[PDB]
């Protein structure tokens, strides 16, 4: 079991990037979930259960789809999003839960 | 609001045991599921261990975490991991964080620092 995120993406300030996540086993339930960490600080909470936003979290981070195969898309980049996002999915009996190893955003001028 | 504090970090020789508190305010493990999870230096978040809501929880383990690691709640406000055999890369930051919700890890602490070496 085992979940792949992409590498070292760069994108510009209104731009948008979609970040891709990969499990080599069907989620249990919809249990997946993202995360941003900005470097010196704890992991915050930004979509759980495929889909649904947190409290507090804008409308400029959507989540998507089911498997297997999930995006997330952000838009109406800001700079305060250069951080590193993590995906993590549920599981069944053991080995219930796992993180991927977390792409790193650079935002850049327009 | 509510929030939780890792303890309990240390400098350790290879091969010798330690063990992490994890301590709760504002709620209780009653209704929710609790995970450490940690952060090597220069590497990606790592799940290690989980136990069930209530006292008659379930507990699961990450494959490569079963031998030397084990996971406990001390009380309904209180989690403990025990680590038995480390060597230097389990050198990590170490994370309680709450299921609040699904899979969402909806809080966590600040991470207490673990280092094994020379
Ligand atoms: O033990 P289960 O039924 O697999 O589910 C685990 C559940 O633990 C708690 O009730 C909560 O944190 C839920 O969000 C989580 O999903």
């Amino acid at each position: 079991l085992v979940m792949t995120q992409t590498e070292s993406p760069v994108s510009a300030a209104g731009g948008t990037v979609t970040i891709k996540c990969q499990s080599s086993q069907s989620v249990y339930n919809n249990r997946l979930a993202w995360y941003q960490q900005k470097p010196g600080q704890r992991p915050k909470l930004l979509i759980y259960s495929a889909s649904t936003l947190a409290s507090g979290v804008p409308s400029r981070f959507k989540g998507s789809g089911s498997g297997t195969q999930f995006t997330l898309t952000i838009s109406d980049l800001e700079w305060g999003d250069a951080a590193t996002y993590y995906c993590h999915g549920g599981y069944r009996n053991d080995d219930r839960y796992a993180f991927s190893g977390g792409t790193e955003l650079e935002i850049l001028s327009s | 609001s509510q929030s939780v504090k890792e303890s309990e970090g240390d400098l350790v020789k290879p091969g010798a045991s330690l063990t992490l508190t994890c301590k709760a305010s504002g709620f209780d493990f009653t209704w929710y599921t609790m995970n450490w999870v940690r952060q090597a230096p220069g590497k990606g978040l790592e799940w290690i261990a989980s136990i069930g809501a209530g006292v008659y929880g379930s507990n699961y383990y990450a494959s490569w975490a079963k031998g030397r690691f084990t996971i406990s709640k001390a009380s309904s406000t209180t989690v403990t991991l025990q680590m038995t055999s480390l060597t230097v890369a389990d050198t990590a930051t170490y994370f309680c964080a709450r299921d609040g919700i699904n899979g969402g890890y909806d809080i966590w602490g600040p991470g207490t620092l673990v280092t094994v070496s020379s």
